[PDB]
């Protein structure tokens, strides 16, 4: 059984590397101990007609311990990611999780104009967002919503989500594991950016085969997403930004 | 094994001349077709768009040849001389022209080209401008942030996916020669052949049709066809 | 620093990288890079404000990705002036680049026009 | 002119060295760049009848950047100081600042009751506090405030401030000198102790001499007190610390 | 303490090099001992609501000493200079005082003929002249004036004064200096030129900084403009030369 751990966090359980690059350094702040903890998201419930999560990295650990703080009080930061999602299932369990990781994991919005969801509803945080269906519009047209509309099957970008694999991805077969490990490094056009406004990564757990148990009307297990920032260093420490989200 | 993957690299993959835009330019009277300024991007079309959505991030030293081709509008004798046409380069921050007759068509430090006619279509190599380490496709982000201290929403309010207004400026072209009663609509269509493309993260294509700039879309949601399941 | 001789202070001259709210107070000027000037004891500070950016050159225009910081200055302790000296001195700001400063992508400036 | 920086921030112009010991480390998290800044604390005027103020490290740096962060976050940290007191004052001012460095500044309360005084009242932060002539007695007995009531010549502590030139001291005499730097190494009993509980030093900043200035009614000048936190190390990360400060 | 001594004249006081070149010789007249003098223009009192002044080189040193009679007898002759700005101020004197050191200082005429300004009024010599705060049009069609309208925030020449730091310039701040000193070679298109009717420099007076005494309604304290002609060699000897001055 492996069991990884890192600064004062340890998991026990295959991990996958993202690109087979791992995450490695580039005079940038980098917190060794404060920031390598294993933040641990909101518990989600996997129900019988679920249609998926999305987090958006860093974004999703913007309230959790030193990381968040060093993320608004500094300008730009990069950031490596290690996103373990755990899903406690029996024997008798039967359904996969798609862990893609998607780099800019640019989502659609409901509104008819493009690029119009606002900033409080692109970065959900360590709550997240989930995934529809179809594609609902938004039909306010008094006070827009500004929200994604996440679709399944599209991945709330317009690929198939059968082609999402050529992103990072981990498949949580609860028959032979019930958990997945993802290790990204710091992907982005720039050696390090803005963590505030931009996403770095995009964490999407898509229930690729529906959760069944024993023939039970309705089943719904929990899954925990924990995040552990690896080599994050920031750089302009200034005054903390303090967004805005309503 | 044995067989090559030459055709398959990127640079053979990109190798292609994409119509990115089609600019109309008229010499009518002043009755505002006179020159027209479009900004630069492979967004107006879908193919080459597409094929750059196939990764999230590039490097690529850009080749655009534009293919002029006029006509006689609103005559059905008409007669004009061979013209010229001026496809200047305004990068975000040069100042914009107003009208035909403006000083910034002189072009002092914007680059230009001025294509005659009938002549060979005009091509120029450009570098990669990119402010970044590679072109972002892809931006999972904004461009400004709504702080709490803000006095309204509208300070932070910004385009996702959107990094920035004036992404490379705006190509303006028009008709070098004086107007001329006989109105001579041409269409500039632009080709762009990225070169040297360094691609990285790859993603899958857009298997709806595009809407807008972003990744958003609207109708036409149903890529695959019917088909039986054990139909061969 | 263009007053008296006999007027002393310090001026907190601080640059904040862009990110966050700008720096209305000195209590969120000094928190990014910061530099306290001496009015007595030298007549010119230099902040130097070193090249932080996300990307690798920043546009020249106006626009809130590329967008380079907020430079602020607030009074760290007052002026403090005697008898006969002018209470209130102007002071001058001159901005400079450093050998590590480049450009690219020339272009033609917005502030000369011609008529025509 | 002397013109000491440290992280990104520079202080321009004697620096004294507490005890002759430069603050040195002793796996802590030690950010060296987020806690080295010259935080500056708020400036205070020294009124023509002022007794003093005082302040207490780390407790003074509890809300200003990420030093306090990492602080109230991690269970124990140990941290050097850097206080630089500049007054800026004219050649036709006169007076004298001196500014001690008290390790373990314990001071006396108001009430009868001893070592009464409150946690809000005795951590005051960046505000500080400031000492009084006489030993006013709390007379609240419904309400009692709980606060230090620190004498001026007493040193707000029993001793006699003549005498108080036996801690790190600098004098600020505003014919000679307008600013004072004073390095204060982790002293304390133990290697690293709780900082949200404990404060490691107490600086004061007494008139030795009167504040005049041209025969004026009253005169006032600022007083900016900036502390860097050199070589900050913290060690037991865990949930953020919110003390009640009322 | 400064004491720059040329030929038979010395002056006590920081000097700066006109950019970066000491005046140096290129069969030419050259007068060692007769042209090296330290000529003293006239005094000019700067007033609380003076706008600056401006000298013309060498047309300033034009009936001083014999480096004016070497400069009208013969054809052609290159002049390096060096410009001492002395101004007397005491430590209640706040100030500042931009000498700039413009290589080919065209100026702007006043009537709306371009290029229009006269020689005579073109050429002021050792009284130079002011700039002013707005641009006056001449008005006179009868009898134009053909003077300058220099303005002090556009230099005289259209561009902003902020930017004539590009010039050799040296800023006499009141309170850390009270003199300047700018050594300039001989600038030009040519190796050597008719100075007559060609002025290699323009020296521009300006205050950066309003002058302020004691809050007092109106100072006015001199400014001595010192210039000596380094390494001038003259050639083609022949009848004086009388300009027509009016
Ligand atoms: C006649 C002179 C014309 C000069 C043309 C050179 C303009 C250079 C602009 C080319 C940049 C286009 C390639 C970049 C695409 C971006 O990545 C996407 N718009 C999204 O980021």
């Amino acid at each position: 059984v492996l069991q990884l751990t890192i600064g004062n966090s340890t998991i026990t359980t295959n991990s996958v590397v993202a690109y087979g690059r791992w995450p490695e350094f580039i005079q940038p702040t980098e917190p060794d101990v404060a920031t390598c903890r294993f933040y641990t998201l909101d518990t989600v419930m996997w129900g019988k007609e679920s249609k998926g999560w999305w987090w958006k990295l860093p974004d999703a650990l913007r309230d959790m311990g030193l990381f968040g703080q060093n993320m608004y009080y500094h300008y730009l930061g990069r950031s490596g990611y290690t996103v373990h999602v755990q899903c406690n299932a029996s024997k008798f369990h039967q359904g996969a999780l798609g862990v893609f990781a998607i780099p800019e994991y640019c989502l659609a919005g409901d509104s008819d104009k493009q690029r119009y969801t606002s900033y409080a509803n692109a970065n959900p945080g360590e709550k997240g967002g989930k995934f529809y269906s179809q594609f609902n519009r938004d039909t306010a047209v008094t006070s827009p919503k500004r929200e994604f509309c996440p679709v399944d099957y599209l991945l709330g970008c317009g690929v198939l989500l059968g082609n999402a694999f050529v992103y990072p991805h981990q498949i949580i077969n609860l028959r032979t594991n019930n958990s997945a490990t993802i290790v990204l490094p710091y992907v982005n056009a720039m050696a390090i950016d803005s963590m505030v406004k931009h996403n770095n990564w995009g964490i999407a757990i898509l229930p690729l085969s529906p959760l069944d148990f024993a023939q039970e009307s309705s089943v719904e297990i929990p899954i925990t997403v924990t995040i552990a920032p690896m080599c994050s260093e920031f750089n302009g420490l200034r005054n903390v930004t303090a967004p805005k989200f309503q | 094994q044995r067989r090559s993957r030459s055709e398959s690299t990127i640079e053979s993959f990109f190798a292609r001349g994409a119509c990115v835009a089609i600019i109309e330019v008229d010499n009518e009277e002043p009755t505002q077709k006179l020159f027209a300024m479009w900004r630069i991007t492979y967004k107006d079309t879908v193919q080459l768009r597409r094929k750059l959505e196939f990764f999230t991030y590039s490097r690529f030293d850009m080749e655009l040849t534009f293919v002029v081709t006029a006509n006689f509008t609103n005559t059905n004798n008409g007669h004009a001389l061979n013209q010229v046409y001026q496809i200047m380069y305004i990068p975000p921050g040069a100042p914009t022209p107003k009208s035909w007759d403006d000083y910034t068509w002189q072009t002092s430090s914007n680059p230009s080209i001025f294509y005659t006619y009938g002549a060979a279509p005009a091509r120029i190599s450009v570098p990669y401008v990119g402010l970044a380490n590679a072109y972002s496709h892809f931006y999972d982000g904004f461009a400004k942030v709504p702080l709490k201290t803000d006095a309204n929403d509208q300070i932070g309010d910004s385009l996702y996916s959107a990094m920035t207004v004036d992404d490379f400026g705006v190509l303006a072209i028009r008709v070098v020669n004086d107007h001329n009663p006989t109105k001579v609509t041409s269409k500039v269509r632009i080709y762009m052949k990225p070169k040297h493309v360094r691609v990285w993260c790859p993603r899958p294509p857009r298997a709806v049709p595009y809407y807008g700039p972003g990744v958003d879309y609207k109708d036409n949601l149903n890529p695959l066809s019917e088909k039986g399941l054990t139909t061969y | 620093f263009c007053g008296s001789m006999m007027a002393t202070g310090k001026i907190l001259v601080a640059y904040a990288p862009p990110g966050a709210q700008p720096p209305t107070s000195r209590k969120e000027a000094m928190l990014g890079t910061h530099v306290i000037w001496d009015l007595g004891l030298q007549s010119s500070c230099t902040m130097v404000v070193p090249w932080i950016s996300n990307v690798t050159y920043r546009q020249t225009t106006q626009d809130s990705f590329t967008e380079g910081g907020y430079i602020s200055m607030f009074y760290q302790t007052r002026i403090v002036v005697p008898l006969s000296t002018p209470k209130s001195m102007s002071m001058l700001g001159f901005v400079s680049a450093c050998n590590d400063f480049s450009v690219r992508l020339l272009r033609d400036t917005t502030h000369i026009s011609q008529s025509a």
